[PDB]
RNA sequence: AUAGUGAACCAGUACCGUGAGGGAAAGGUGAAAAGCACCCCGGAAGGGGAGUGAAAUAGAUCCUGAAACCGUGUGCCUACA
RNA sequence: GGUAUGAGUAGCGAAAGACAGGUGAGAAUCCUGUCCACCGUAUGACUAAGGUUUCCUGGGGAAGGCUCGUCCGCCCAGGGU
RNA sequence: UCUCGUUAAGGAACUCGGCAAAAUGACCCCGUAACUUCGGGAGAAGGGGUGCUGACUUCGGUCAGCCGCAGUGAAUAGGCC
RNA sequence: GGCACCUCGAUGUCGGCUCGUCGCAUCCUGGGGCUGUAGUCGGUCCCAAGGGUUGGGCUGUUCGCCCAUUAAAGCGGCACGCGAGCUGGGUUCAGAACGUCGUGAGACAGUUCGGUCCCUAUCCGUCGCGGGCGUUGGAAAUUUGAGAGGAGCUGUCCUUAGUACGAGAGGACCGGGAUGGACUUACCGCUGGUGUACCAGUUGUUCUGCCAAGGGCAUUGCUGGGUAGCUAUGUAGGGAAGGGAUAAACGCUGAAAGCAUCUAAGUGUGAAGCCCACCUCAAGAUGAGAUUUCCCAUUUCUUUAAGAAAGUAAGACCCCUGAGAGAUGAUCAGGUAGAUAGGUUGGAAGUGGAAGGCUAGUGAUAGUUGGAGCGGACCAAUACUAAUCGGUCGAGGACUUAAC
């Protein structure tokens, strides 16, 4: 459950270490955004050499989360963090590398270029 | 907040209609027949059910 | 509490080994990535075991890349085709919910071999 | 559920303690209708441990009952005192190793006078 | 189709394809229709019908005689059924769980629980005030309104008895039929206490 | 007797104030106590009798005994306004 | 000055009591016992001031005591430095 | 309503304002910046250790072993920049 | 802005919070005409108030600028709605200071830091809940629906189709699907929360004489878990289809007026709107409705009385055990024609290996006996305890006129 002001580690060498959320969009007052879900976000900390850089705006989607996400089997899955990984317009990521797992729920949400760079899928 | 008006003997009557004491479940002791409450143990004879208690 | 005893009994697995929190165990679990199937296997320690007949459920925590990752199956779902005990833990509680803060050396679990 | 008694927890649990003790002393005592309905289960939980009679079911019942003297004699001499536990175990266990349940019965009486506290007698059998 | 039932309780299925879903327990022993009502006698059409054998003693000479008719024991809920077939229908006659089948799309009524006196932020999920910054505004229910009226709208929601309403959850999939057990399974919650009167029915917007 | 002295009465008192100082309320059984022996209910208070008295619904909070206010009985009316 | 209305309503002043036995017309509230609980750089022990009989003993239950009361720093009778 | 305890995910988005609360808190050890009136700033900051049982001691430790989620295991003793 | 008519024996002043409600000169969504409307986007006017109409940065602010969204992020009224509902940052009470003015005390043609927000609701009103009587014999159930309340929002993607349209670029109407946001009704099986008479660990001190095992106090001492119940952030469902009458608008046929013309007669199409449809309440709907079933015509006294009175019938209650119900009433489950509660016996959740032993070890401790022991509310049995014994109330049914 990611809102305004919530802060996601980044999991890829985008350059962003750290992001802010300033929008989960979807809706007029949406509260709150889940695995898969895309957010507006600033980056509050960044690696000196990187691409994406302090102060940026920028579009994420959440790879992982403390709240993780029911599948329809009865299972669920929860995550130690909650990390967002930096997409261009079309979903694309932005960095060359995914870091950490990611959930099986962004292949329905079409972020295969994600899934395929991650080294594992839960 | 106060009362805007005092309450006239009428109305003041009328709020009293359910301010009362009721005497509910008195009848008779089987062993000494003297009234009492059911499912009490006697105060008169200190019977209960039939026996002395 | 009998009458819904007895809608689910034929429902409950007979295949579940003994286990219990703190146990590691190897869960194969079936996952479809459209008309294909396939058994992806979550190894890990049981950290939970809580509810009782259709609905007992169990949460197994692994460290992958750095992350630690929770999955809670219900025991009794056929999606999992073996649920595999790989060693016997020594813990000292039913929920080992406090090995979410540990890393590493410190959350590691002396074996029993029961 | 249970039963309050307008205490708190460690109030309501001395004041349970002290009343299940009295009840196994005496076998008959005076309280209100609420504290009765409540001292009815306690005082058979102690009935059912002094029934067990084994080491374990004493010392669990030593966790509730008070350190309190049941009855004094002179069976063998004049300082031959027993205890509340004692009682339990010795006396009220082997008095009802027969029966299954329901110790004790509680009969109402009148009104408390400075209360209008509804009162009630407690007593095993 | 329609049946009165208990709630018995909540629980879960695995179904065909491993999917995990929350059903609802309603046990219904058969009812009994008691009574007939057409056009000629009442002037609507009806089934009135019977669930839960009632011990005698709890009954009365002038219920003994209702059922009388449908030569039955004395029936601790008794409702009406519009909107059916009465010639498929008699007195007497039983109506059991298989008349659904798993599958069908339902409506289930019954009696949501009690909650006693509550406050209007439960009640009617209004926000709170302030719980710091000097606030003395926690739990109330808000302005009654404008001067202007000297009085207060009606609907003005305050605090007051919560629950036991009747409520209608519609569109709800009955999944099994055990009908040996005189049991229905619905996906999803529905409303009341356990061994509360539910009555089920088949969706009016199907 | 809310008058007349603040004070008809144990008043410059009680009471208030550190102090200077401020400062009340409060009269009436009956001709005579003859102020209800004795009995009864009650722990008493208080009543009911029996007495005293012309009268006690004159019994001491005692002459008269207004009104507000409180209650009991009930002739008529009152639960679609 | 008297008496209403609000009312039989607000309030009954920071906290643990329980039961047995007793006393008595009457007791959650007085006495005794037992266990329990609270203070303990104190809620203990002294003492100055201030109060001025509140001390002790025996009786009492009108009023005072925020309930009750058989009890009291209250009332009555004796005493005490 | 007051006083108090616990809260999923988020973590100042609250608000005039982080008001209130939370967090810090003891002791030992390592370490500690700009600036300075050369005293200070400092308890800056930021870190580590703390229980139990044996062996061994230069008497402060050291080595070893042991248990728990957690060892100033409760209470009371800075939030910082 | 003008006036000075209510209020100076006081009508509390901005902004915000809570709660909304209304108007429509409509921001979005719905319908439509004209277009300098190819399409896609638009412009403009008409109809339309059903619902919807975001969170932040700065400022006391309103406003406004900005950031990021959105189908949109409408404008107004309600003492610039709402301080006996909240806040009190702003509005110069007393303090202090700056600029400035003054000889000055002081002051603002201005700023700055700091500065007590009282009230136990009587009445109407509002939201809930009972008692009374009525409804024309007395009862137990089931009902119709006068009337009322609730709900009413919308995105994105796929398909039709890269089709119609267009030189390209771009790119549909209508139709058919899927899936969301916000809101909302329920519920706790799931994920979680809580869980102060559930389980465990642990510190200090004190008590059970000591050891062992335990109790007390320390926020429930603290810590880790956690049942029932209550719950969201969890789960399930909802605003689906569809009629009828209409708005703007468009007709059809048609004359007045040989033509033309939607109108005059006649007749049709047409909106998220109206009335239904969906949900809930509902005959105190005094207009008091309907249906099924039960009791059945008593006694006495007065009297032609719709008389008074007395036992009762069906039935209901008192009282008692309770809960799924609950402030109290009430509701519902029961009262031995008995499982209603307590206990008891089995379980379960939960905790996570009791005590007492034994084995190893110098010891702390470990293993074992043994998934043990404990186990509030959960489940199932069981009359062991308590629902004893009883009492109260409660019909005998008017008249007129149709018909039969
Ligand atoms: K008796
Ligand atoms: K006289
Ligand atoms: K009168
Ligand atoms: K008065
Ligand atoms: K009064
Ligand atoms: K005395
Ligand atoms: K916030
Ligand atoms: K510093
Ligand atoms: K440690
Ligand atoms: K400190
Ligand atoms: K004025
Ligand atoms: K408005
Ligand atoms: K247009
Ligand atoms: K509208
Ligand atoms: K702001
Ligand atoms: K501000
Ligand atoms: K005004
Ligand atoms: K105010
Ligand atoms: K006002
Ligand atoms: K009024
Ligand atoms: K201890
Ligand atoms: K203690
Ligand atoms: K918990
Ligand atoms: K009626
Ligand atoms: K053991
Ligand atoms: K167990
Ligand atoms: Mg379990
Ligand atoms: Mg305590
Ligand atoms: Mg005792
Ligand atoms: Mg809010
Ligand atoms: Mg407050
Ligand atoms: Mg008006
Ligand atoms: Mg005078
Ligand atoms: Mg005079
Ligand atoms: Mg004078
Ligand atoms: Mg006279
Ligand atoms: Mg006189
Ligand atoms: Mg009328
Ligand atoms: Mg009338
Ligand atoms: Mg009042
Ligand atoms: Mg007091
Ligand atoms: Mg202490
Ligand atoms: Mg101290
Ligand atoms: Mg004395
Ligand atoms: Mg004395
Ligand atoms: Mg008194
Ligand atoms: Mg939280
Ligand atoms: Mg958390
Ligand atoms: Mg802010
Ligand atoms: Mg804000
Ligand atoms: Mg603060
Ligand atoms: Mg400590
Ligand atoms: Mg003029
Ligand atoms: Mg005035
Ligand atoms: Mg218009
Ligand atoms: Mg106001
Ligand atoms: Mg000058
Ligand atoms: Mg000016
Ligand atoms: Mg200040
Ligand atoms: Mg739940
Ligand atoms: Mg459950
Ligand atoms: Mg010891
Ligand atoms: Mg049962
Ligand atoms: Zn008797």
């Amino acid at each position: 459950m990611i809102q305004q002001e919530s802060r996601l580690r980044v999991a890829d060498n985008s350059g962003a270490r750290e992001i802010l959320t300033i929008k989960v969009l979807g809706g007029s007052g949406r509260k709150t955004a889940n695995i898969g879900d895309v957010i507006v976000a600033t980056v509050k900390q960044a690696t000196p050499g990187g691409v994406v850089k302090k102060g940026e705006v920028v579009k994420a989607v959440i790879v992982r989360t403390k709240s993780g996400a029911r599948r329809a089997d009865g299972s669920y899955i929860k995550f130690d963090e909650n990390a967002a990984v930096i997409i261009r317009d079309d979903k694309s990521p932005r960095g060359t590398r995914i870091f950490g797992p990611v959930a099986r729920e962004l292949r329905e949400n079409n972020f295969m270029k994600i899934v395929s760079l991650a080294p594992e899928v839960l | 907040a106060v009362p805007a008006r005092r309450t006239s003997k009428a109305k003041k009557a009328k709020r009293r209609t359910h301010y009362k004491l009721t005497i509910k479940g008195l009848n008779a002791c089987s062993n000494c027949g003297e009234m009492k409450k059911s499912h009490h143990v006697c105060p008169a004879c200190g019977h209960y059910d039939g026996k002395d208690v | 509490n009998p009458l819904i005893q007895e809608l689910t009994q034929e429902q409950l697995r007979t295949d579940i080994p003994a286990f219990r929190p703190g146990d590691t165990v190897r869960v194969h679990a079936k996952v479809v990535e459209g008309t294909r199937e396939r058994i992806q296997l979550f190894e890990g320690v049981v950290i939970k075991r809580r509810g009782a007949g259709i609905s007992e459920t169990y949460t197994v925590r692994k460290v992958s890349n750095g992350v630690g990752v929770e999955r809670t199956f219900p025991l009794h779902t056929p999606r999992v085709a073996q649920i595999e005990v790989v060693r016997y833990g020594k813990v000292r509680r039913a929920k080992l919910y406090y090995l979410r803060a540990l890393h590493g050396k410190a959350a590691r679990i002396k074996e029993i071999r029961r | 559920s249970y039963r309050k008694l307008g205490r708190t927890s460690s109030q309501r649990k001395a004041m349970l303690r002290d009343i299940t003790t009295d009840l196994i002393i005496n076998e008959r005592i005076v309280t209100t209708e609420a504290r009765a309905k409540e001292v009815r289960s306690t005082v058979e939980k102690m009935i059912t441990l002094g029934k067990r009679g084994d080491l374990h079911a004493r010392r669990q019942a030593a966790t509730f009952v008070r350190n309190e003297v049941a009855s004094v004699r002179e069976e063998d001499e004049s300082i031959v005192v027993e205890s509340a536990l004692q009682k339990l175990f010795n006396d009220l266990g082997p008095r009802f190793a027969e029966r299954q349940g329901g110790y004790t019965r509680i009969l109402k009486t009148e009104p408390r006078r400075g209360d209008a506290a509804p009162m009630v007698v407690i007593e095993f059998v | 189709k329609g049946i009165l039932g208990k709630k018995v309780g909540m629980t879960q299925i695995f179904t065909e394809s491993g999917e995990l879903i929350p059903v609802t327990v309603v046990e219904a022993t058969p009812n009994v229709v008691l009574q007939v009502k057409t056009v000629e006698t009442d002037g609507y059409e009806a089934i009135q019908v019977g669930y839960q054998d009632k011990r005698e003693v709890l009954s009365n000479k002038p219920a003994k005689g209702h059922v009388a008719k449908a030569n039955t024991a004395p029936k601790r809920f008794i409702k009406e059924f519009k909107n059916v077939e009465l010639g498929e229908y008699e007195v007497g006659k039983e109506i059991k769980v298989d008349v659904f089948q798993a599958g069908d799309v339902v409506d289930v009524t019954g009696t949501t629980k009690g909650k006693g006196f509550q406050g209007a932020i439960k009640r009617h999920g209004q926000s709170r005030g302030p719980m710091s910054h000097g606030s003395r505004y926690h739990r109330r229910p808000g302005s009654m309104g404008p001067v202007a009226p000297n009085r207060v709208f009606k609907n003005k929601r305050l605090a007051g008895r919560m629950g036991g309403d009747r409520v209608t959850i519609q569109n709800l999939e009955v999944v099994k039929v055990d009908v040996e057990r005189n049991v229905i399974l619905i996906k999803g919650n529905i409303p009341g206490a356990k061994k509360s009167l539910i009555t089920i029915k088949s969706a009016v917007k199907a």
